[PDB]
RNA sequence: GGGGCUGAUUCUGGAUUCGACGGGAUUUGCGAAACCCAAGGUGCAUGCCGAGGGGCGGUUGGCCUCGUAAAAAGCCGCAAAAAAUAGUCGC
RNA sequence: CGCGGGGUGGAGCAGCCUGGUAGCUCGUCGGGCUCAUAACCCGAAGGUCGUCGGUUCAAAUCCGGCCCCCGCAACCA
RNA sequence: UGCCUGGCGGCCGUAGCGCGGUGGUCCCACCUGACCCCAUGCCGAACUCAGAAGUGAAACGCCGUAGCGCCGAUGGUAGUGUGGGGUCUCCCCAUGCGAGAGUAGGGAACUGCCAGGCAA
RNA sequence: UCCUCCUAAAGAGUAACGGAGGAGCACGAAGGUUGGCUAAUCCUGGUCGGACAUCAGGAGGUUAGUGCAAUGGCAUAAGCCAGCUUGACUGCGAGCGUGACGGCGCGAGCAGGUGCGAAAGCAGGUCAUAGUGAUCCGGUGGUUCUGAAUGGAAGGGCCAUC
RNA sequence: CCGACUUACCAACCCGAUGCAAACUGCGAAUACCGGAGAAUGUUAUCACGGGAGACACACGGCGGGUGCUAACGUCCGUC
């Protein structure tokens, strides 16, 4: 699971998931799985996304994650009103804007990988395609 | 270093003379020489400039750089002072503590006339 | 709060006094500071009352 | 000004020969010597510094010197602000004859005597020396004194390197083991 | 004072000559339930092999719960601070069959757990019974003393 | 350099008793006579 | 546990570069220095930097480390 | 489920378990492990091959040993390892 | 806020006043005491009298203060 | 005027560092000496005075050096003013402003006054 | 109740039972002036002393410090040390910012008068921003200002203040 | 035990590369806001003073946000 170590906040605010994404392509690696939809990616949907990717390789490469949630969700309990301030820590997003490199593998062929993205893209709520290593 | 050091010592000193708009009286001290100097508010001409470094007025005194250099020409660089009108300065201690031979420079131009 | 107020009156025959604040606790010796009255135009010293 | 006079005719036509100095200001010469005895225990008793000091006090012109707590250590019971050691900073014309004092008449007054250490150095060419004790000084008669204390010694010259620093103390009988 | 559970009662079934008042070494949970959270004392004795003369017979469990995570067990065999002086010697005068340190007392010196500890001799019950015997036997002897005078 | 707070002075003639004089400024005291010199120091054998 | 908070001291610039102004008037309102002293500008108790005399005021960046300067021009 | 209270006698700063125990350091006696220098002794030995290892098997990735091959030492499971390993009371 | 007194051995109480030449006992240690301790018996110790000045031949005393323990009616910002 | 140095500035990283050569004639620094002027939480280090024998070691200055810092496009892009539109939690179009960062590169300064030195 | 940051959308300002925190003091010096000096944290080496003392050497750069929370600042130091002092003075004060108002703040300069420094200069408090309640009531000192037929006095006004 | 070799890996410094921040900023707009200059046009639109008011329950839409599930014909601000 991921999860940050001693946050600055322990509460932050909503914030607007506005532009595209700042990182560029692929770099660690050899082959990506890059975002295309626009949206919020929590922590256990990575490592869910992370084990039915592994899954196909089974140990073999590495497998670089390029995103981090970073980002605590105040979630409010059931059947309480609204106001009297601001709810404690649920679960953790990662603001993911389009353009988006999610995870880098290597040492794998392309071809045992794209099915290894595709089955990650399952578990992962947002629309992504496969991306190969950039060139220049 | 010991230089720049008292240089950011009579830095305190040029700020006050420039921002009130007031003519200073800078020194200069050597092991030999000794130096003075009237600087005008624009803060980049000189106009009076009279120093032991001179071969027209180190010639008249024995030792440059001591007391007796010093009141020799605190009451040469005065005396020009005074022919231009000028009676508003302030002398300027430039680092250098104010007891010895800058001080007994600066008395040489009160003897000639010039208070500050 | 410990450092309570007092009054500083004059050596001089004047009433006027200054009222300002010292620890009695921290200090038990008593302010001498030659302040300046009105009523004489001048600097005399200024001792502490109650 | 005895070993000075040494220094000047004997070491520096050396030392000009040793390392080819084509300058007469670029041979190392000896400056200051830092006479430091860190007692240390003095927090809640003056008198283990005083009488420090009183151990410490037959070296220059006049009365004795005490330190300061560089800051607070929990560790050794110190806070800030603290009469902690005894420090003495002789440079000029009265530590040249100190050395006749302690390289010449207090190494024979040394308690089991083996060497001095060649390794003791500051990285830019000064030496720090240690003693154990006090005695090795004559100005103690061992009669009316309580203590053992020992105190460091850290010569700073004016070298650029460790060994050229050592070719002077080569210079002045440094009992080197 | 700050005195806590005694074993009066290994009196009437030791008869201990010489006491020592070492220190015990305890764990975190132990000080807080030692000045009050019920701290039992009876059947104490000990366990030496080399150096580890251990307070055996100590019930002391927590009343305020402060145990995680490790386990943590009431009763346990308390290590004993002992004097070196008073370590060697119990290579001796301990293993006579019948001879054994026992804690009379527990208590506090300044916050810090002392346990007066005493090397026991233990009584056989046909001397048992001269002592409860010699207890009547004082007090009524001077009842017969007082009836010269009545 | 300054004045007055560095341990005090005492001039002395001294003399080492092994055929070695050592006569120099000193801030011993009174005077004092040395056991061992430098030349008998055994720093050779 | 939230909710307490401090009211506006009404800090920040309030005469702009080019604008004429009395002696006294009230130049900025500033916590630090971020803002010093040029010509006819006087700093205060807790900066203020208030009009010495009469003119314009002139925001400049001048010295070594480029700190910003108000002065006034008497124009 | 929420709020309050209490959380080693100091309850607001100066913990010093009087102790073997775990740890560091100092002094002290000096040791191929707390070391190197072929020099004093000192001419025929060392290393790798071959070579077996106490009672059994193995054993230091290396050993007390072997002038070209079957015997000799530290150690591992084996085996001489002991028991009311405080008291006190019983059939 | 200004009315009533006392502060003295480590402790609690007197001498003071009706002037000058400070004690008592509780807690202590010294001994006796004792199959054992103790009951109980005595031996010894301690503050110049809360502090600072004045009067007085003479200040612990008396008077001036100051400080402390309080007690008190006040207590409508 | 030229070559220098020193004193005072403008602007203040293209103006700052690292590294390599440079200078003592004048100047400057180191220095020499120090009861006395005077300095001091210490010993003429610094501070202070009296001299200048020696040195350019060090400092400082100049030159080289982009080995670094720094400055820096054109364009592109983000963002946004206003006006409309959509699958109106985000975008598109029209038009207006236009980055940051990076790239091409630029650059190891420049400028004003006064005084002595040497060449004129 | 007040102060600091964000929320707050680059003037100021702007709410929620929005998100983080502080204050109900402290200093007679921690004030003013004059003069001086410049941290953190490391490794180099040295008697106790070792990771943590005392001393010297360099890196390093104010990550230090600023009585105290954050922010904005500060080496021209607003940081630190020493010298001498009380300007933590009085009557004013052009002109401003701030609020519905009451109210709060800045302020050169004038006069009296003081301290520091030779001097220009600085000081009418603390690096700044919280450290605090209006009026009435009554207490205290000063002031004839008034004082009731007059003379005082009582009682008030005013100024200082609780 | 010796301990030689080996090791997924847990691991600070230093550097390179990659992302995130309302309470991080060595960068930095658009507009907004203030002041000055100018012509056009605006039955003064400006300010001050005096008399009389009502009003201090807003709502939705657009935009910038807090909050809520970027759920509400939801709540709380700024803006038209």
């Amino acid at each position: 699971m991921l999860q940050p170590k001693r946050t600055k906040f322990r509460k932050m605010h909503k914030g607007r998931n506005r532009g595209l994404a700042q990182g560029t392509d692929v770099s660690f690696g050899s082959f990506g799985l890059k975002a295309v939809g626009r949206g919020r990616l929590t922590a256990r949907q990575i490592e869910a996304a992370r084990r039915a990717m592994t899954r196909a390789v089974k140990r073999q490469g590495k497998i670089w994650i390029r995103v981090f949630p970073d980002k605590p969700i105040t979630e409010k309990p059931l059947a309480v009103r609204m106001g009297k301030g601001k709810g404690n820590v649920e679960y953790w997003v990662a603001l993911i804007q389009p353009g988006k490199v999610l995870y880098e593998m290597d040492g794998v062929p392309e071809e045992l990988a794209r099915e290894a993205f595709k089955l990650a893209a399952a578990k992962l709520p947002i629309k992504t395609t496969f991306v190969t290593k950039t060139v220049m | 270093d010991k230089k720049s050091a008292r240089i950011r010592r009579a830095t305190r000193a040029r700020r006050k003379l420039q921002e009130l708009g007031a003519t200073r009286l800078v020194v200069h001290r050597t092991p030999r020489h000794i130096y003075a100097q009237v600087i005008a508010p624009n803060g980049s001409e000189v106009l009076v400039a009279a120093s032991t470094v001179e071969k027209a007025i180190a010639e008249q005194l024995k030792y440059t750089g001591n007391k007796d250099a010093a009141a020799a020409v605190g009451k040469a660089v005065a005396e020009r002072a005074l022919e231009k009108g000028i009676k508003d300065v302030s002398f300027d201690r430039s680092g250098f503590q104010y007891h010895g031979r800058v001080q007994a420079l600066a008395d040489a131009a009160r003897e000639a006339g010039l208070q500050f | 709060g410990i450092r309570e107020k007092i009054k500083l009156v004059s050596s001089a025959g004047t009433g006027h006094f200054y009222t300002t604040t010292k620890n009695k606790r921290t200090k038990p010796e008593k302010l001498e500071l030659k302040k300046f009255d009105p009523v004489v135009r001048q600097h005399v010293i200024y001792k502490e009352a109650k | 000004a005895k070993l000075h006079d040494y220094y000047k005719d004997e070491v520096v036509k050396k030392l000009m020969t040793e390392f080819n100095y084509n300058s007469v200001m670029q041979v190392p010469r000896v400056e200051k010597i830092t006479l430091n005895m860190g007692v240390g225990e003095a927090i809640a008793d003056k008198k283990l510094l005083d009488n420090a000091a009183a151990d410490l006090a037959a070296i220059s012109g006049q009365k004795p010197l005490i330190t300061k707590a560089r800051k607070s250590v929990a560790g050794f019971k110190i806070r800030q602000g603290y009469p902690i050691g005894c420090k003495v900073t002789l440079r000029g014309e009265r530590m040249w004859e100190f050395f006749e004092r302690l390289i010449t008449i207090a190494v024979p007054r040394i308690r089991d005597f083996r060497g001095l250490s060649a390794k003791s150095f500051d990285g830019r060419g000064n030496y720090s020396m240690g003693v154990r004790e006090q005695i090795i000084f004559p100005e103690i008669d061992y009669d009316k004194v309580d203590r053992v204390r020992g105190l460091d010694i850290t010569i700073t010259t004016t070298a650029k390197s460790d060994e050229e620093g050592r070719a002077l103390l080569a210079a002045f009988d440094f009992p080197f083991r | 004072s700050a005195t806590i559970a005694l074993n009066k009662r290994a009196r009437h079934e030791y008869f201990i000559e010489e006491e020592f008042e070492a220190g015990l070494a305890l764990q975190g949970w132990e000080v807080k339930s030692l000045r009050a959270g019920k701290a039992n004392i009876s059947d104490s004795y000990v366990l030496l092999r080399d150096g580890e003369a251990f307070l055996f017979g100590a019930n002391i469990t927590p009343m305020a719960v402060a145990s995680t995570h490790v386990v943590c067990d009431p009763t346990r065999t308390r290590k004993l601070l002992l004097n070196q002086r008073e370590l060697d010697s119990l290579y001796g005068r301990v293993n006579r069959e019948g001879y054994t340190v026992v804690a009379l007392s527990l208590y506090w010196k300044n916050a810090w757990c002392k346990v007066k500890i005493g090397v026991a001799k233990g009584k056989k019950q046909h001397d048992k019974r001269s002592d409860i015997k010699e207890r009547e036997w004082q007090v009524d002897k001077a009842r017969i003393m007082k009836n010269a005078h009545r | 350099m300054k004045k007055d707070i560095h341990p005090k002075y005492e001039e002395i003639t001294a003399s080492c008793s092994c055929g070695n004089v050592m006569k120099i400024r000193s801030t011993v005291g009174h005077d004092l006579n040395l056991d061992v010199c430098s030349k008998c120091h055994p720093f050779f054998t | 546990r939230n909710g307490r908070d401090s009211e506006a001291k009404r800090l920040g610039v309030k005469r702009f570069g080019g604008e004429s102004v009395l002696a006294g008037s009230i130049i900025v309102r500033q916590r630090g220095t971020k803002f010093h002293a040029g010509a006819n500008v006087g700093c205060g108790r807790d900066h203020t930097l208030f009009a010495k005399a009469d003119g314009k005021v002139k925001f400049e960046v001048k010295g070594p480390k480029n700190r910003k300067f108000i002065s006034i021009e008497a124009e």
